[PDB]
């Protein structure tokens, strides 16, 4: 199964996502990026049913990009998260619901605060210091419930995330072929190569 | 519940010669263990030197053949009486079949005729419209009995030149219409013996530059 | 058939004007004057009720000043009924935005939508345009205090101070003369009333012929209050500014 | 005058001017002749070119193996009506395994034309058709007017100078009706009929268009060096 | 078995030709590569009709793009046309496993895997071994980036032979295609029956066989 | 639904509603486009009949369609918003399906297509708008400037103007713009655009807007003071 | 599988002398896994309080929906909606999804601003109204809350007394439910003051 | 006012006859059919020297075997070209071959009379549709907004048509080479054009069986213009 | 998609030298209950066609109305309605076949098996079958339900092939049909003694026989059968 983790530190949001795409007993890719840049300071990671995941993320990306061009303004993460939740909340009672679970990591330039949102395919939304989707949820959560500190720095956050991935590799039965890590801060969205 | 599909049995065989093609089928129509008709044609002249058979569910086969016959009529109307080439007919039939992709035609479709170079051609389709051009094809209930024979006797498969000990394959050669008809008769005679749904009669349509001619041979009625 | 009786409400004149839009603007020029003034610390909306009676219940009456949400109000000039159709549409858009994004709608986005509806009635459908001009007074946390106007054409523009309805030419000259950028709300209240008092076709400006509203950060700390003035409160501000 | 703005308006004398204007488009069209015996039915059509570089506009359209028409007026309107006949002929074959009777083909064209004369927004058809066919009651010739009026005839002609051909056929009635089991002689009578409508121009190899249907003859069109025999 | 991998010399595409209905071998000459345009190739795995019909349709949509924009369609754009179409029919029972391979100046050599599930992936190597799609070759040991074209062709041919022997539903003949700048080149059809014996003798592999 | 045919032919083969739409454009404030060697500049007139205007919030005349393409217009302001909205939606729709931003030529062809459709559709009048569409194609350094009009025809221009007194500023550009050597720098190109507007504008104060678009989504709008420095230098060279 | 017990949680409301109280837990889970301990289930539209238990996507959706509807009400009516009227609006809104319902257990609490009369109500997922004098319960530990309320409750309790009763009713009910707890909030509501208290409780 | 589909007392549709007037105001387009191919030429007619002429697209590809030149309200042609391209490709999808030039023309002409109170008015543009097919070889068609189409050995449309057509009447024979036809289109365009014909204000194109439909380079057309000037000066 | 409620059993038919014969019993069964007697299941269309129908009776009565409506419609603007443009057996069949296949393809079938018997204009014998699936076929002998299993074997001993049709008289053909109806009464638990028989001859036209009874039955041998094996009394 797919690993997507989010940790919100003092001044940034870090998203770790598994790089493997598997359908049954076949591994289709070992370099997959399960992330879409919604806006310059907002990043969305997604896990779920094949096709639905990318289609939903690209659909959300297009709508947020349209808003940005039309108003020459960046929607706040709180606003972007609410839009995404509502699209999912529509889809559950639709003919064929989108089976996608997302993490939204954004930096709010107005409040100068990083924000992390966890949304499931039903349109269930919460704001959290740290979040995750799937089987990797029960482990990471308890681990982070012990190590996470509200005033942690980005470097401290990466080390804790590094620990979570290492422990997940040992404890998880499926091979998720490593993770891709992306940081969201005031300066924007960057990818951490060394991990 | 109501089941919209049925099986009317029968077997169709298409062989392509150098300057001719044959499409043959048994004239027997069955349901379950009863015989519906000992003579009910399944190989039709569709015009423009094209012969077509849709074998499986008889209702779906009759409907498809009608739609293609209609399709040929409207080709002439919309394209200044252009002759419909076998490759164009094949592509048209794919679109007919794929139209009912989510409520398929339960039939095996073979069409025979001459290609634009005047060489013999056979086209074979699956129920949902997948098609391919072939030298040989058998369709229907007794397809599994006949196709191996045709592989051996038409394409000379697993046959080598005596004294080479499998070093050199038997040379491929174009069969005459007379040789091809013998293989068709032998294939149906054999299939009739071992398949309960095959028998009563055999109708062969031969396609040449001169046109479409029809040969009929009796089969065992048990 | 039916072609015989069609006015064709969405065609250009040989001069490239829209007949029905131009005629609708003529209608609005006869409506009671509405003024909006934007200050550093708030916005004022002042408007004149059209020739009233002594038997009109004023305290339960509303024809000029309407609330769109807690942050945005409009002053109306034209057909009141036509305005109420558009006001209810705007109130719904504001609540649609809040439901989708969980943020109060920015003033311009609401203005642009109402303006785009008006535009549609001029380009398709073969129906008459809305005989309405709006002054939008609003606050958001992007551009702060904002004044806009829209007219039947669906065109909209931003303003420091503006007038719609009757005697706008005269009103706009008086505002352009006395308005300064460093101006405060108390000053803007005085300017608005002094402008109506000079432009009015009535003999004198009294409480029973006015609707008045302020949008102030004069709300305890970091928030915005809308005040639709009561008859007695309009009477008091008329004495304070020294008009009665 | 005041009553020709649309097809939904009667004049004070009970005339439909839009229909009468449509009828005018036919008279401007090039001449076409129709005649039949007991065994065969023939169409002869004079095709019209734009200039010497241009082709000669096709006049005859096949509707089925046993039926087809010649057109005079708006060619696109002939295309719409012929397509409708093709469909109705086709429906009869598929559903009832029945070749559509020529008389019933007439009844269907009539009813399609009528609807365009009683409803606002629409317009009448601007073309006249000569339908020939062989069915279970033998050879047939029909004349269609976009008013909706369809008439069964031994012979007729429509288009510019059609009156010349129509008079000739009215004299030859007793002769050409008896031309049974001789297609060439029936076409000769048709070519001699259309000749009575020519002025200045004569019948050339790329000018003349002939069609025939009969007892053991499918509806076939002859153009080019195939009609040189009859010139 | 369909194979498409990327190397210095371009793209190698190798497929088998067997079609089955249950245990019945319906055809051994099926063409599992569709030539969309001179620079674009599509492989077919899953439902024969689904792949044939929609990849032929894709060729039409690619042709219209060329006309409307006076330019070759990008592999990314062509792949997404097919991926967006199948996504509309998602859950209706379409069975499709397909790789869109082409070269364009804008992107260079590109392979996109397009699924009936609506999955669209870009990668250097994709393999479909009956019912299973992999990001690795059947062998994958011999795979190095810097390979001779004629050397790379053999790896693709050898890889199809490996699957053809072991997999019951793979067999018939091997069809080879080489995709480069200025179009693709057909490298012929090789009957597995003849190929197997030759390869065995020359390579000294399949020792578990006996012959 | 209202089906009435408002754009029809006249006995002389003219569509008056489309021609009257061009009259709406003639009334609009002047807009000019000039492309240099490595840039395109969009100059726009602001009629000074409206003061006490809030320039912070008032709709600007140049609109970004994407990060690399801009649209200016002359004619009905309300009508222009509908074309801008449709263009912005199509720009994101193209990115979503082709996985590449629109070429300037493609975005132009789309907007021109919409304008045409509103000339032979029942119950609708044509757009009282002409557009200048400028920008750089993805990964291209060749400047692009296109024009559209209510009829739906479009074409590419070395330099072009639309709106009131466009005949005058086109006259200026036709004698002052050399094809063999276009404005080499941004300075030269902005100068020639400001010069072209000064032929028509009145005062060089808050009446001229300038937007510079450079390759690779580099778009900036000049301020009052920056434009005022060009206005000062042009007239000081003219005093000779 | 059962939508009304995926996320878990509880709400309880009580009446007192010239006051009402409404309280909820703070847990949101994916069945056994606890995700959030900040998921409040009590919302207020003016002086009318609404608690919602059940599927969390529907709790959020109905909050956004009733905020929408009460905002439009206030703009048109020129007054805040009252508890009795809001109760009828909740019922109406739920029954219009009769054959595709929101999987929720709503609870209304508030004092009528004119009559000063304390008011509470509960609803089933399709919008049937339970208008009890004493107390209303909702959620995965409804059986436990019914037990606690039925024994602890007496009529005409003073505000500071009613607080203790409703707090002990929630806390002890939540501790006997796997899908409830992780904190609790209690609203004491008088005619013109409302106090909100977070309770210390076990986090297992 | 009056119906859009109204007949005149002479039995002609007002709106169709009026659209034919719009086409007369259009820039000239010429087509010549030979046994070696079909040539298509147009006058570009730029409204200003600042207008980049190469952006004026009045010769358009429909398929590899069918070209198209336009004259009149050229914006109206975009949806007709779109339909033609869709018809040509759709037919190739359904029948695995190239569509007949007559069938493609017939498809475009079926849109013509789809107007009433469907689109609000007829098309204000005429098309020259040139192509090759195996059945009827090299063909040139004239598609009008009436829905009528004629085949032509040679045809001119637009402002200089009746002058050009009279010239084509004398010059065309059945033995014309492709090189002869190119020069002949350039000759007649240069005759009816207001401005002096060069490689920037005129555009050539042809359709051959071998190479299909090609729009000529400005450099290629320039050489044929220089070849024309010399052969006219030769007597 | 439904289930048949009130049902009719076998329809049987064959060709002879000069025409065709068709027969069917007068019963409408409600499952195991033999509820309706006197139900006519042979429905004549003009004087050249008889349509025999088995299966759901409600669907039969619907088809009866379609055929009644087909005769009315054919007469409309048709001066040769009683001559050259009269309804042919082949026309009536192709219509029913079209309806049957359309109804199955909307997953809402007419729950019937139909045999169209008649003589064409040129005197050619017509006999073709269609059912709820839209499946069609022709044979010198045709039968539905139990008839297919028991009647066909007996009728095929008179006409085994096409060449046997000229050698088969109307007396021989009718004898074979009447015997087959007796066999079906012996052996079909959903048959009745009372039946209708229709002859369509190219010379003598349409003869419709009602209130026919199975006669010359063999039961006497029953008295001699005691027990299931070992019982002697």
């Amino acid at each position: 199964m797919d690993i997507i983790l989010g940790i919100r530190v003092q001044d940034s949001v870090i998203l770790a996502s598994s790089k493997a795409v598997t359908r049954g007993i076949s591994v289709l890719k070992d370099s997959d990026d399960k992330t879409r840049q919604l806006s310059p300071h907002t990043l969305m990671s997604f896990a779920g049913e094949a096709g639905d995941t990318v289609q939903f993320a690209e659909y959300i990306q297009a709508n947020i990009q349209l808003y940005s061009i039309r108003e020459d303004y960046e929607l706040s993460p709180q606003a972007v998260s609410s839009f995404v939740r509502q699209e999912l909340a529509k889809s559950i009672r639709s003919r064929r619901p989108y089976q996608v679970n997302v993490l939204i990591g954004g930096y709010d330039k107005k409040k100068n605060k990083p924000e992390l949102y966890q949304i499931d395919y039903l349109g269930t939304k919460v704001e959290l210091p740290y979040g995750a989707h799937g089987y990797s949820g029960f482990y990471t959560f308890s681990l982070l419930d012990h190590h996470y500190r509200p005033d942690m720095t980005t470097e401290e956050g990466l080390d804790l995330l590094k620990l979570c991935v290492q422990e997940l590799e040992k404890r998880m039965p499926m091979d998720f072929k490593g993770v891709i890590v992306k940081i969201v801060d005031k300066d924007g969205i960057r990818q951490v190569d060394d991990f | 519940q109501f089941n919209p599909y049925g099986d009317n049995g029968g077997t169709i065989l298409g062989i392509a010669g150098e300057d001719f093609a044959v499409l043959a089928g048994d004239t027997r129509n069955i349901t379950d263990y009863s015989i519906n008709s000992r003579y009910e044609p399944k190989v039709f002249d569709c015009g423009d030197n094209i012969v077509m058979s849709a074998n499986g569910f008889a209702a779906d086969g009759d409907a498809l053949v009608k739609r293609f016959k209609n399709s040929v009529k409207w080709y002439h109307f919309d394209h200044n009486d252009k002759k419909l080439s076998i490759n164009s007919a094949a592509r048209n039939i794919q679109h007919l079949l794929y139209g009912k992709r989510f409520f398929p035609y339960y039939v095996h479709t073979i069409i025979a005729g001459l290609d634009e170079d005047g060489k013999g051609a056979v086209y074979s389709f699956d129920p949902v419209g997948s098609y391919e051009r072939e030298q040989c094809r058998a369709g229907g209930a007794a397809a599994s009995l006949i196709m191996p024979f045709l592989d051996n006797q038409v394409n000379f498969k697993n046959q080598y030149e005596p004294g080479t000990n499998g070093k050199v394959k038997k040379p491929l050669k174009y069969l005459s219409v007379e040789e091809v008809i013998k293989l068709v008769r032998d294939s149906f005679t054999s299939a009739t013996e071992r398949h309960i749904q095959v028998g009563d009669g055999l109708e062969i349509l031969i396609v040449t530059k001169d046109g479409v001619r029809k040969e009929f041979y009796e089969l065992k009625r048990d | 058939g039916s072609r015989r009786y069609d006015s064709r409400t969405t065609i250009f004149s040989p001069e490239g004007r829209l007949y029905q839009v131009e005629y609708a603007l003529e209608s609005i020029s006869h409506a009671g004057t509405a003024i909006g003034i934007m200050a550093s610390d708030g916005i004022v909306l002042a408007a004149e009720r059209k020739v009233t009676s002594t038997l009109l219940e004023q305290d339960t009456s509303t024809e000029k000043l309407y609330k769109l949400n807690d942050k945005i109000a409009v002053a109306v000039a034209g057909l009141t009924a036509d305005a109420e159709i558009l006001i209810n549409t705007a109130r719904i858009h504001a609540q649609n935005y809040l439901k989708t994004y969980n943020e109060d709608i920015p003033v311009e986005i609401l203005v642009r939508r109402l303006s785009d509806i008006k535009q549609g009635y001029t380009q398709h459908g073969g129906l008459r345009p809305f005989g309405v001009s709006f002054i939008y007074a609003g606050y958001d946390d992007r551009y702060g205090y904002q004044l806009y106007t829209s007219n039947p054409s669906g065109n909209y523009t931003g303003w420091k101070a503006i007038s719609v309805g009757a005697n706008t030419s005269a009103a706009q000259t008086l505002l352009q003369m006395d308005y300064k950028d460093d101006m405060k709300v108390d000053d803007a209240i005085e300017l608005a009333l002094k402008t109506l008092s000079k432009t009015t076709d009535s003999s004198a400006l009294t409480y029973d012929r006015l609707e008045f509203a302020t949008i102030r950060k004069g709300a305890n700390d970091g928030e915005v209050y809308q005040k639709i003035f009561k008859p007695q409160e309009i009477k008091d501000i008329l004495v304070k500014t020294g008009i009665t | 005058n005041n009553y020709d703005g649309d097809t939904v308006t009667f004049s004070p004398t009970g005339r439909l001017f839009q229909v009468e204007y449509a009828l005018e488009a036919i008279k401007q069209g090039s001449v076409t002749v129709g005649l039949r015996s007991n065994t065969h039915a023939v169409l002869v059509a004079l095709k019209r070119n734009a200039d010497e570089l241009s082709s000669y506009q096709k006049k005859i359209i096949k509707c089925d193996e046993h039926m087809g028409l010649s057109l005079a007026g708006l060619a696109p309107d002939a295309r719409v009506l012929s397509n409708y006949l093709r469909q109705q002929c086709n429906y009869s074959s598929l559903v009832f395994n029945r070749k559509l009777a020529v008389e019933r083909a007439g009844h269907l064209l009539c009813d399609k034309a009528q609807k365009n004369t009683q409803s606002y927004g629409g317009r009448p058809y601007g073309v006249g058709l000569l339908i020939i066919g062989y069915d279970k009651s033998g050879a047939h010739l029909l004349e269609f007017q976009p008013s909706g009026n369809v008439t069964e005839l031994y012979g007729t002609a429509i288009g510019a100078r059609s009156q010349g051909a129509k008079t000739y056929l009215e004299r030859t009635l007793d002769t050409f009706i008896k031309i049974d089991g001789n297609p060439d002689e029936l076409i000769k009578a048709g070519v001699e009929a259309i000749s009575q409508s020519l002025r200045d121009e004569s019948l050339t190899v790329d000018n003349l268009s002939i069609a025939i249907v009969g007892k053991d003859t499918p509806f076939t069109i002859y153009d080019g060096e195939a009609v040189a025999k009859y010139i | 078995t369909t194979l498409a991998f990327r190397f210095q010399g371009g793209i190698i595409v190798a497929v088998d030709s067997r079609a089955t209905a249950g245990n019945w071998v319906a055809s051994q000459t099926v063409k599992k590569v569709i030539e969309i345009n001179p620079f674009l190739l599509g492989t077919m795995a899953g439902g024969a009709a689904d792949c044939q019909f929609w990849e032929t349709w894709l060729g039409s949509q690619c042709r219209l793009h060329e006309l409307r924009e006076k330019e070759r369609i990008s592999v990314a754009a062509a792949s997404k046309i097919l991926s967006n179409l199948v996504y509309q029919y998602k859950g209706a029972g379409l069975s499709m496993g397909t790789m869109i391979c082409g070269y364009t100046r804008k992107e260079g050599p590109t392979i996109y895997y397009v699924d009936s599930d609506g999955t669209r992936l870009k990668g250097d190597i994709f393999c479909v071994v009956s019912g299973q799609t992999f990001a690795y070759g059947v062998l994958d040991s011999n795979y190095k980036w810097d390979l001779s074209v004629e050397d790379a062709l053999y790896l693709g041919k050898r890889s199809i032979l490996a699957a053809a022997h072991r997999d019951a539903y793979s067999g018939g003949s091997v069809n080879l295609y080489h995709v480069t700048e200025d179009g693709w080149i057909y490298h012929g059809n090789h009957d597995v029956g003849e190929l197997f014996w030759k390869v065995k003798e020359e390579e000294g592999s399949f020792n578990n066989v006996i012959g | 639904g209202y089906d009435r045919a408002l754009s029809i032919f006249s006995p002389d083969g003219h569509i008056f509603q489309v021609e009257y739409a061009l009259e709406a454009v003639k009334r609009g404030t002047c807009a000019v486009g000039v492309k240099g060697k490595n840039c395109v500049v969009l100059g726009c007139e602001r009629r000074s009949t409206l003061k006490l205007q809030d320039t912070r919030i008032t709709p600007s005349k140049v609109s970004k369609i994407d990060s690399h393409v801009v649209l200016s217009f002359s004619g009905l302001n309300a009508d222009s918003r509908i074309l801008i909205e449709k263009a912005r939606v199509e720009a994101q729709s193209h990115r979503l399906t082709l996985e590449d931003p629109v070429t300037v030529e493609y975005l132009t062809r789309y907007v021109a297509g919409v304008q045409q459709r509103y000339t032979q559709s029942g119950g609708v009048r044509p757009f009282g708008v002409s557009t200048l569409i400028a920008g750089f194609d993805p990964r291209d350094d060749e400047p692009k400037l296109y024009q559209t009009e209510p009829s739906g025809i479009y074409s590419s221009w070395s330099a072009q103007t639309i709106g009131r007194n466009s005949k005058t500023v086109r006259e200026f550009l036709e004698k002052n713009y050399d094809r063999k050597e276009p404005p080499a720098t941004v300075e030269e190109c902005v100068k020639l655009t400001v010069r072209s507007l000064l032929e028509v504008v009145q005062t060089g104060a808050k009446n001229i807007e300038i937007t510079v678009v450079k390759p690779d989504s580099d778009i900036v709008a000049l301020s009052s003071e920056e434009i005022n420095q060009y206005v000062t230098q042009i007239e000081q060279e003219k005093q000779e | 599988s059962d939508p009304s017990s995926i996320n878990g949680g509880i709400v309880v409301a009580m009446t007192g002398k010239d006051c009402v109280a409404i309280a909820c837990d703070l847990r949101l889970g994916s069945q056994s896994l606890g995700v959030s301990n900040k998921f409040e289930k009590i919302f207020h539209y003016g002086h009318v309080f609404l608690g919602i238990t059940g599927l969390a996507t529907d709790v959020t959706t109905l909050n956004e929906m009733f905020r929408y509807k009460t905002n439009l009400y206030k703009l048109k009516e020129e007054r805040a909606i009252e508890p009795e009227t809001f109760t009828q609006l909740v019922s109406s809104s739920l029954y219009e999804r009769r054959f595709g319902p929101y999987f929720v257990g709503p609870v209304v609490a508030g004092i009528n601003s004119k009559s000063g009369k304390p008011f509470i109500a509960g609803f089933d997922l399709i919008g049937c109204i339970d208008e009890a004098k004493d107390f209303i319960v909702s959620g995965t530990a409804s059986d436990q809350l019914f037990g606690m309320c039925e024994s602890l409750y007496e009529p005409n309790l003073e505000p500071e007394d009613l607080f203790e009763t409703i707090s002990q009713a929630l806390l002890n009910a939540a501790d006997r439910d796997a899908l409830s707890g992780w904190g609790a909030v209690v609203y004491i509501i008088k005619k013109d003051e409302v106090v909100k208290r977070y309770l210390k409780m076990r986090q297992d | 006012d009056r119906g859009v589909s109204t007949f005149s007392p002479e039995g002609r549709l007002f709106q169709v006859e009026y659209s034919l007037e719009a086409i007369k105001l259009g820039s000239t387009a010429i087509g010549i059919a030979t046994k070696e191919g079909v040539v298509l030429g147009v006058e570009k007619r730029a409204t200003s020297p600042l207008l980049e002429s190469d952006s004026i697209e009045k010769i358009v590809e429909i398929d590899r075997h069918i070209g198209c030149a336009m004259s009149g309200l050229t914006a109206d042609a975009r949806s007709m070209i779109e339909h033609a391209r869709t018809a040509a490709v759709t037919h190739n999808l359904y029948y695995d071959e190239d569509i007949n030039v007559e069938s493609l023309t017939q498809s475009v002409c079926d849109l013509a009379l789809r107007f009433g109170e469907l689109m609000s008015r007829p098309f204000g543009v005429a098309l020259l549709i040139a192509g090759h097919d195996a059945d009827d070889g090299y063909q040139l068609f004239h598609a009008e907004p009436s829905g009528t189409f004629y085949r032509y050995n040679a045809k001119a449309i637009g402002s200089g048509s009746e002058g050009a057509q009279a010239e084509l009447l004398n010059e065309w024979h059945s033995s014309l080479t492709l090189k002869e036809a190119e020069l002949l289109v350039l000759k007649i365009l240069k005759q009816v054009m207001e401005e002096k014909l060069d490689e920037n204000n005129a555009q050539l194109s042809c359709i051959t069986k071998q190479d299909g439909f090609k729009i000529y380079d400005n450099e290629k057309t320039a050489e044929l213009i220089k070849e024309l000037k010399e052969k006219e000066a030769a007597e | 998609t439904q289930q048949p409620i009130v049902t009719g059993t076998s329809v049987i038919s064959m060709k002879y030298d000069n025409g065709v014969i068709i027969a069917a019993d007068n019963l409408g069964s409600y499952g195991s209950l033999l509820r309706f007697n006197g139900v006519e299941r042979l429905i004549p269309v003009g004087d050249n066609t008889v349509v025999g129908i088995s299966g759901d009776i409600s669907d039969m009565q619907h088809i009866e109305r379609l055929l009644k409506d087909l005769v009315t419609e054919n007469a409309y603007d048709n001066p040769l309605a009683d001559a050259e443009e009269a309804l042919e057996p082949s026309y009536i069949f192709e219509y029913l076949a079209t309806v049957m296949y359309q109804r199955r393809s909307k997953m809402n079938p007419l729950w019937n098996a139909i045999i169209v018997a008649g003589v064409q204009s040129n005197g050619d014998q017509f006999l073709r079958y269609v059912n709820l699936l839209g499946v069609t076929y022709s044979s010198p002998t045709l039968a539905t339900g139990f008839g297919a299993h028991m009647a066909n074997p007996l009728l095929r001993k008179v006409v085994d092939r096409e060449s046997d049709i000229p050698k088969t008289t109307v007396q021989v053909a009718e004898e074979a049909i009447v015997n087959a109806m007796r066999v079906l009464y012996y052996r079909d638990a959903r048959s009745s003694r009372n039946f209708s028989l229709a002859i369509i001859d190219k010379n003598t036209g349409l003869t419709f026989k009602k209130n026919l009874q199975v006669e010359n039955m063999k039961w006497d041998f029953a008295k001699d059968i005691k027990g299931y094996g070992t019982q002697k009394i």
